[PDB]
């Protein structure tokens, strides 16, 4: 998952 | 068991990284324990290539920038017989050529063992016996993106639709009960500006909170  | 363990106290735990734009989490949590295994068996801490496992793995099954598994990362590292040195094959957080150099090889595994699914003592054990734990979390939330202080606990989270891998470095607790207000100490690859300096404590022995426990591995070296 990424930084959002 | 201990009552509490930080690897990062032992030398076990690089520097926290950061993934950017690329779906590569996998990459960092298998890179973190392969990280930690080397350190045992050497006693010399070094950063391990992140892009050597993007760029390399896809016949393993990973799917670089758009996702992919710690355990098929550790497939690969042994399938191919070694893994390159962050400082010689440098993260771009893009898909790209593999790269990959034997000369350039400062680590190997045989393989990995896992632990079982859903259980958080066999967690426990694997941590407290081995070193940092690769597990597969659900970070999907605005709370894990905002996420500063205190044990994190989120009643959206899934024990088992996942979406994250990340590190377990430890575990511990608050107050003077080493049997209550548990947590599990987690190494994120989102810098260490997001979270605690990139750490975040993850509420443990409440039923296997964001799937901590669900999917976790270790390479062997
Ligand atoms: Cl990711
Ligand atoms: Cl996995």
């Amino acid at each position: 998952q990424l930084r959002q | 068991l201990p009552k509490s363990v930080d690897w990062r106290k032992k030398g076990y735990v690089t520097p926290v990284k950061n993934q950017k734009q690329c779906g590569s989490a996998w990459a960092f949590s298998a890179t973190g324990a392969l990280e930690g295994q080397m350190f045992r068996k050497t006693g010399k801490l070094v950063s391990l290539s992140e892009q050597n496992l993007v760029d390399c793995s896809r016949p393993q099954g990973n799917q670089g920038c758009n996702g992919g598994f710690m355990a098929r990362a550790f497939q690969y590292v042994k399938e191919n017989g070694g893994l390159d040195s962050e400082e010689s094959y440098p993260y771009v957080a893009v898909d790209e050529i593999c790269k990959y150099r034997p000369e350039n090889s400062v680590a190997q595994d045989t393989g990995f063992t896992v632990v079982a699914p859903g259980k958080e003592k066999a967690l426990m054990k694997a941590v407290a016996t081995v070193g940092p734990i690769s597990v597969a979390m659900d970070a999907g939330h605005s709370s894990f993106q905002f996420y500063k202080s205190g044990i994190y606990f989120e009643p959206d989270c899934s024990s088992k639709n996942l979406d994250h891998g990340v590190l377990v470095v430890g575990y511990g607790f608050e107050g003077a009960n080493s049997q209550n207000s548990k947590y599990w100490l987690v190494k994120n690859s989102w810098g260490p500006e997001w979270g605690s300096n990139g750490y975040v404590k993850i509420a443990k022995d409440k039923n296997n909170h964001c799937g901590i426990a669900t999917a976790a591995s270790y390479p062997n070296v």
